[PDB]
């Protein structure tokens, strides 16, 4: 079990930028998307759960992120539109290890520079 | 088309029964297809084990026929594999399938005497000979059972960090090492922690190493 | 009764080149199926040749008899997996994989970074003591660890452990944990751990006194 994020980078205000992390099976386990400023702390941002249980978001990302998730390619994703300065961090992914969705988050990833 | 997911308990002691179940959804057992269960050992050998058709017949591995059963239940779509008077060496990921084009998420069982125990985190100080890169790390030893989560300074220290797969030791306890590789002129400046998470034992140990 | 035995058990390869695995039966086979895996075993190649879903056209199957084959025109990032070759008998009715041929994406060598880590006084207060050989950040994976303690080689008393191949630079980490009783421990003083790679041109040791 291991987690690898990619698709960060710089960007401007108002454009885009589609996250991908994947595990090394996750099928039946909810992925959630975190962000932390360097002088801040993790805040929760998405979380994809299994496959017909719907997606959940924070209110500082609503309308503007769309998650998802490939359990053949053991994957999820994060789509990234209407791009801010505030929405500048780095971006962990993680793994609920409660089939119940209840977040005991175990497993993390290495992260993922975004920059606006 | 089909989908399958196996469940179960992940533990069952030596000599006794180890029970799962496969639930299928999108196709009935009954139009057609052998429907198997495939496990596969920590060395990734895979071992087909045994099947029910969709008439109900079964076939079964000759070296596992004295002690399998393979059932179903057509009302919930469902089929069931009972192994009896399990060793150690039935420790492996259980997959079940149709036909082997359809394959569930598996599930991992271990057959074990251990009870449950908290792991020993000991630190692996760095050496006093560091130019340059040095490397310092965390001994998470004697703990039952699987998996235990390890974190460098609450997450804060991801890069150069290598957490190694657990090992069983003699004992019938399992034991890892995590390892991070940081620049030499942090260790006077930079404080490194380790955070070791283990669920079953409900332990959260958290070792500074000191230089 | 019928065993595949898969050449070669790891392949490594870049991107652009052929790559074919052989799968060789004891006893003649109807038809040899084989399936991918990063993760549940997806099904590959069926019926010897027949391509299943979500296979790129670059991917071939062929064989008869007691030879069989994989054949990838031009091998892309994507294909690092193992594949397993797999037969269904009849008569003595039994369903057989093959060991399984490991294929990984092949980079440039880089030699181990090796540390050796005596036992912490934590851990000798528990009567055990553990020493910990290093290996970082290397490629390819073979290599090998020695123990020698006093100049006197160890065998037995050593378990190793292998990281899978990382994400980002594709290389391997390898532990190798030597284990004692205190008493043991500390009748002896130099400890050595001596390793061995591809990448070195002479071993590469690294040692420690007890008490320093
Ligand atoms: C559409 C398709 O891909 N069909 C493949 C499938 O055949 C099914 C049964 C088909 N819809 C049908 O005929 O109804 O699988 C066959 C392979 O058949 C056998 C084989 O002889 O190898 C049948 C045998 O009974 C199976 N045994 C068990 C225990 O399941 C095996 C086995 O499923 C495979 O070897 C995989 O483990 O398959 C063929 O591939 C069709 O193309």
């Amino acid at each position: 079990v291991q987690l690898x994020x990619s698709g960060g980078g710089x960007v401007q205000x108002g454009x885009s930028l589609x996250l991908s992390c994947x595990a090394x099976x996750x099928x039946x386990x909810x992925x959630x998307w975190x962000r932390q400023x360097p002088g801040x702390x993790r805040e929760x941002v998405x979380x994809x759960x299994x496959x017909x249980x719907x997606x959940x978001x924070x209110d500082s990302x609503x309308g503007r992120f769309t998650x998802s998730x490939d359990x053949x390619x053991x994957x999820x994703x994060l789509q990234x539109x209407x791009l801010x300065x505030x929405d500048x961090a780095x971006y962990y992914c993680x793994x609920x290890x409660x089939x119940x969705x209840x977040x005991x988050x175990x497993x993390w990833g290495x992260g993922t520079x975004v920059t606006v | 088309e089909v989908q399958l997911q196996e469940s179960g308990p992940g533990l069952v002691k030596p000599s006794q029964s180890l029970s799962l179940t496969c639930s299928v959804i999108g196709y009935s057992i009954t139009s057609g297809y052998y429907w198997n269960w495939i496990r596969q050992f920590p060395g990734n050998k895979l071992e087909w084990m045994g099947s029910i058709n969709y008439d109900g017949s079964n076939i079964y591995n000759p070296s596992l026929k004295d002690r399998i059963s393979i059932t179903r239940d057509t009302s919930k779509n469902q089929f069931f594999l009972k192994l009896n008077s399990v060793t150690t060496e039935d420790t492996a990921t259980y997959y079940c399938a149709r036909g082997g084009d359809y394959w569930g998420q598996g599930t991992s069982v271990t057959v074990s005497s251990a009870s449950t125990k908290g792991p020993s985190v000991f630190p692996l100080a760095p050496s006093s000979k560091s130019t340059g890169t040095a490397a310092l790390g965390c001994l998470v030893k004697d703990y039952f059972p699987e998996p235990v989560t390890v974190s460098w300074n609450s997450g804060a220290l991801t890069s150069g960090v290598h957490t190694f797969p657990a090992v069983l030791q003699s004992s019938g306890l399992y034991s890892l090492s995590s390892v991070v590789t940081v620049p030499s002129s942090s260790l006077g400046t930079q404080t490194y922690i380790c955070n070791v998470n283990h669920k079953p034992s409900n332990t959260k140990v958290d070792k500074r190493v000191e230089p | 009764d019928i065993v595949l035995t898969q050449t070669p058990a790891i392949m490594s390869a870049s991107p652009g080149e052929k790559v074919t695995l052989t799968c060789s039966a004891s006893s003649s086979v109807s038809y040899m199926h084989w399936f991918q895996q990063k993760t549940s075993p997806k099904r590959w190649i069926y019926d010897t040749s027949k391509l299943a879903s979500g296979v790129p056209a670059r991917f071939s199957g062929s064989g008869s008899g007691t030879s069989y084959s994989l054949t990838i025109s031009s091998m892309e990032a994507e294909d690092a997996a193992a594949y397993y070759c797999q037969q269904w008998s009849s008569d003595p009715p039994m369903l057989t994989f093959g060991a399984g041929t490991k294929l990984e994406l092949k980079r440039t060598v880089a030699a181990p970074s090796v540390f050796i880590f005596p036992p912490s006084d934590e851990q000798l207060k528990s009567g055990t003591a553990s020493v910990v050989c290093l290996l970082n950040n290397f490629y390819p994976r073979e290599a090998k660890v020695q123990w020698k303690v006093d100049n006197a080689l160890q065998s037995g008393n050593s378990q190793e452990s292998v990281t899978e191949q990382d994400s980002k630079d594709s290389t391997y980490s390898l532990s190798s944990t030597l284990t004692l009783s205190k008493a043991d421990y500390e009748k002896h003083k130099v400890y050595a751990c001596e390793v061995t790679h591809q990448g070195l041109s002479s071993p590469v040791t690294k040692s420690f006194n007890r008490g320093e």
